[PDB]
């Protein structure tokens, strides 16, 4: 009977190092924030992105399970101030804490935001992009420690080119992993 | 049992001046994080301000910067909040709520419709 | 309205804390204080289980004591044969999020649940010797926590959306509800018996329910924050919890009240999972910080470290038999001590 | 033109316990079936070997100078043929090793997405052990051949391919990730790690090619070719290589620098 | 009437709660050592066996 | 016969 244990036991490390190769060649996406899972591929090489819309509204304890994927895409429309928060207990996460984000502003005024009066860039409309821009990205160059970075994006037509933005910066992403890993970076 | 009882409010006129208090019982108030959040009527939950283990780092939201002042009193576990130059917006019930977990930087899920520590609010009208 | 609802409560509560404190006449410290300490434990680890390609949340003991089921969560469910380290299936799941699994006491099923708030039953012992699911269960509105099977045709499962139910899995439908959580239900134990069960929730509170008349019948209230594990005592009369306030408390039944603390200065990280040795005289605890603890549970004096782990240990149990400890982690490797 | 015969005891041991250490780092933790660390695995053994080789030789001419001779002239040459074949092939398998890391790098960094599709663990397997083949036979061939011929002038184009290799490999991606460090500055510890590796392979290895170039144009010319008297030294060079590979390669990897 | 139901619920089952009977600490810390004291050489990660009858040898 | 350290430490 030690044979047939062998024997099975052999079936199963085989399909089993079959498929460790089809893990590790692709790329999982989180989708919190706005706009259940979508598998879609470019140029290719495959991506998963997943949605998590049918929980509650609790999420430090189905948040930690995400700690693995290899980005974090953000869409962000007082509701600043919440979305503000939102992305500043993610970045501070002990188990998020060497994800990156990929940040969408899909918008495209000092009476919430004082410090908007003193802030120096129709150009009205670009001084409040990166007026909110910057926001996000004071919240993120502060406690990186060099791990994850932000990369923030305007989106408001057809998205007709909002995929190719999600390659491009997970490309920038396992690059600047690989690049610090080899103490070059 | 975690309890947080907040005190004070009323009714003031606009140019007024309050003090929220908040005491609390049931935990080690030196290894968490306290904020004030409120309920304006007729909306959800916004929050309005912050505070850290030992009172270094003090955050505030837009709309109260430079006329509200949060401050702790770790040996008496009370958690304040002095509210002047009331504005007639400022009406809501106000909470004093908590960090979930001791010695985090990161506050979760504070705002939330059923949050399990956060006491009942006191109104202040304008 | 409100008001008078509200002092009533508190006048209420106020009653049972009065009678909680009248029955303190001594404390556990003072009866356990002229026995002799248990010593130093050192175990040994015997065997290093690899096959999963990413974390593990969730593993459960066979009652043979040599077979046990491991959850990981790139989609895998494996059942392993202990004593050779061999492999006897590998099942893959629909969904890549699994956050538990449990193990019938008759061995022909095997459950596990996630973030897409389904539970599923997997038929081991198929007559045509391939292992597909048997049954899906669809009725909870927030993700699974946990499940314990009471027999081959019933099993609670607790859940996120506050609530736990107990299943039929013949007609695949709710039999009832246990609704009085104010958060996230985070674990729960069976009793020997299997007439009561113990669970913890995120409100940093416990309850003990009654299976057969669906109600509650005690809350115990003595941790700060959420609770991650909870366990009971071999004689059904004690059960301890582990919360993110890195302490671990024994509540007693019939005192209705809490009894001992383990904690120690050193100790700032969250407990994931408790659990019990087969006397009832230690108890095993897996931390944040990478490693076990063995703590006297009579005398709450730390008896051993259990540290080979490179991540956060997620998962913990012992054997029918005690004769030993698997611990499971998040750098994907299951450990067997002795 | 002579050392003691103590520096090639000192440093076989070192290297031997170094790599040593490397291999078993690899072949009981769980950095396995990665093709990263198949690559260091190799270099370690090939390192290793060259150490044994050469202290084996070493008390092989330790025992056997004036006294205690055991046979007149058949059995040295048949030793030491079978030596110094050892010896080539681990010298040659060292450099493919060391050309071998370089190139997974480069495919890791400036391919990043199709990686994990384009090396998986079969074919680097299939390319290590051909690597190791192909050298094994080479330094056979060119000691169990015709050494007095043009054997040598190979023997160096090798080695200057493998170098520039190296070089125009580590300086592009230096180059590369100093793009990335502006993009973000703008919202050396890479040329110090570019230095200490191109630095240290050339200054270990360079001189005995070069006198391997100085042996076959300037024999007689002593205008700069008593240089080609300090060969025992240029071997010391190679030892004292083979006891920083693993020091500049393995162990600066934070998981096996944790293990140990 | 929204935040007054679970107001009722929760009065009813502090109620519900409130009376049950309840015994001394004492009773029960000696329950719970005799029963650990009883079972102690039936325990093999208290008492380590020989190695002839561990299975994970 | 002269042993060597190394081969080819002339031509
Ligand atoms: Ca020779």
């Amino acid at each position: 009977e030690e044979k047939a244990q062998r024997e099975a036991n052999k079936k199963i490390e085989k399909q089993l190092q079959k498929d460790k190769q089809v893990y590790r060649a692709t790329h999982r996406l989180l989708l919190l924030g706005a706009g259940f899972e979508t598998k879609f591929q470019v140029d290719k090489v495959n991506f998963h992105m997943f949605d998590v819309g049918g929980q509650r509204d609790e999420r430090r304890k189905w948040i930690q399970c995400f700690n693995d994927v290899t980005a974090i895409i953000f869409v962000v429309a007082n509701r600043l101030q919440e979305a503000l928060n939102l992305f500043k207990s993610i970045w501070n996460n002990r188990w998020l804490r060497t994800i990156s984000v990929i940040l969408f502003l899909n918008k495209q005024i000092e009476d919430y935001f004082p410090e908007f009066a003193r802030y120096t860039t129709d150009p009205r409309v670009t001084r409040a992009k990166y007026f909110i821009r910057d926001e996000f990205l004071r919240i993120s160059t502060a406690s990186g420690d060099g791990r994850h970075y932000c990369y923030p994006h305007f989106t408001c037509a057809v998205d007709t080119e909002n995929i190719r933005r999600v390659f491009n910066d997970c490309r920038d992403i396992i690059q600047r992993m690989h690049l610090r890993q080899y103490e070059l970076l | 049992q975690v309890q947080l009882q907040e005190s004070g409010g009323g009714l003031v006129q606009p140019g007024g001046s309050l003090r929220l208090s908040c005491a609390a019982s049931g935990f080690t108030f030196s290894n968490y994080k306290m904020n004030w959040v409120r309920q304006a009527p007729g909306k959800g939950l916004e929050w309005v301000s912050d505070i850290s283990q030992s009172g270094a780092s003090i955050s505030y939201t837009g709309s109260v910067k430079g006329r509200f002042t949060i401050s702790r009193d770790n040996a008496k576990n009370t958690l304040y909040l002095q509210m002047n130059s009331l504005k007639p917006e400022d009406t809501a019930v106000y909470y004093c709520a908590r960090c979930p977990a001791p010695f985090t930087r990161d506050c979760f899920d504070v705002t939330s419709t059923t949050y399990a520590y956060r006491g009942q609010g006191t109104q202040v009208t304008v | 309205e409100l008001d008078q609802l509200r002092q009533e409560a508190e006048q209420l509560k106020n009653q049972i804390r009065d009678a909680r404190k009248a029955c303190a006449d001594a404390t556990l410290s003072q009866i356990t204080n002229n026995i002799d300490p248990v010593g130093r434990i050192q175990m040994r680890t015997r065997r290093t289980l690899r096959g999963h390609l990413a974390k593990i949340y969730a593993m459960h003991w066979g009652t043979d004591s040599r077979l046990l089921v491991s959850a990981s969560q790139d989609g895998k469910l494996i059942i392993w044969d202990s004593y050779t380290t061999n492999k006897v299936h590998a099942i893959p799941l629909r969904s890549s999020w699994v956050m538990t699994c449990a193990y019938a006491p008759s061995g022909n099923y095997v459950a596990c649940g996630g973030l897409d708030n389904i539970c599923s039953i997997y038929n081991l012992k198929t007559r045509e010797g391939n292992v597909r699911v048997s049954r899906e269960l669809a009725g909870h509105t927030g993700y699974l926590s946990c499940c314990r099977f009471l027999d081959d045709n019933q099993i609670v499962t607790s859940s996120g959306d506050t609530t736990c139910a107990l299943w039929d899995i013949e007609t695949g439908q709710q039999t009832t509800t246990f609704t009085g959580h104010t958060g996230d239900v985070m674990s729960l134990s069976l009793a020997p018996d299997t007439r009561l069960f113990v669970s913890g929730a995120c409100d940093a509170s416990a309850k003990l329910w009654d299976v057969r008349e669906g109600m509650c019948r005690q809350t115990f209230t003595g941790h700060e924050s959420d609770i991650n594990a909870i366990c009971f005592f071999p004689n059904g009369n004690a059960f301890a919890t582990g919360s993110d306030d890195a302490t671990c408390r024994l509540f007693d039944l019939r005192a209705d009240q809490e009894l001992m603390t383990y904690s120690h200065d050193n100790i700032i990280c969250g407990i994931t999972s408790v659990s019990f040795s087969k006397s009832g005289r230690l108890l095993l605890a897996g931390y944040d910080d990478f490693n076990c603890n063995v703590w006297d549970a009579l005398k709450a004096d730390r008896a051993g470290v259990l540290a080979g782990h490179d991540n956060r240990v997620s998962c913990l149990g012992v054997t029918d038999d005690g004769m030993a400890v698997a611990t499971g982690s998040w750098d994907s490797f299951l450990k067997i001590w002795n | 033109v002579f050392i003691k015969p103590e520096v090639f005891l000192s440093l076989g041991i070192v290297s031997l316990l170094e790599n040593i250490l490397v291999i078993l780092a690899v072949v009981r933790n769980g950095n396995l079936h990665s093709p990263m660390y198949f690559f260091l695995c190799s270099l370690a053994v090939a390192d290793m070997l060259v150490s044994v080789s050469n202290a084996l030789e070493t008390i092989m001419i330790a025992i056997v100078h004036s006294d205690y001779l055991t046979f007149e002239d058949q059995f040295i040459q048949h030793m030491d043929n079978i030596f110094d074949s050892m010896i080539c092939i681990s010298l040659v398998a060292s450099i493919c090793n060391l050309l071998a890391i370089a190139v997974d790098r480069y495919v890791t960094i400036f391919y990043a997405l199709r990686y994990h599709s384009i090396m998986t663990v079969r074919k680097a397997l299939t390319l290590i052990v051909a690597i190791w083949v192909c050298c094994g036979v080479c330094g056979v061939v060119f000691i169990v051949y015709s050494e007095s011929k043009m054997v040598i002038v190979c023997l160096i184009t090798m080695f200057f391919a493998m170098m520039l290799l190296m070089g125009t490999l580590y300086v592009h991606m230096f180059l590369f990730a100093r793009l990335h460090v502006k993009r973000i500055a703008a919202l050396m510890k890479g040329a110090v790690t570019i230095t200490i590796l191109l630095g240290v392979f050339i200054f270990c290895w360079a001189p005995f090619f070069l006198h391997l170039v100085l042996i076959i144009t300037c024999p007689t010319n002593p205008y700069c070719i008593c240089y080609t008297a300090h060969f025992n030294t240029y071997l010391v060079l190679i030892m004292c290589n083979s006891v920083i590979d693993p020091l500049i390669y393995a162990f600066r990897s934070l998981e096996l620098r944790n293990t140990f | 009437t929204a935040s007054i139901a679970q107001a009722r619920k929760l009065v009813e089952q502090l109620k519900m709660e409130a009376n049950i009977d309840r015994i001394k600490v004492s009773k029960a810390a000696a329950d719970l050592m005799a029963y650990c004291e009883a079972h102690a050489k039936e325990d093999p990660l208290l008492t380590p066996v020989p190695a002839s009858e561990n299975p994970f040898r | 016969y002269v042993m060597g350290h190394f081969r080819w430490d002339r031509f």
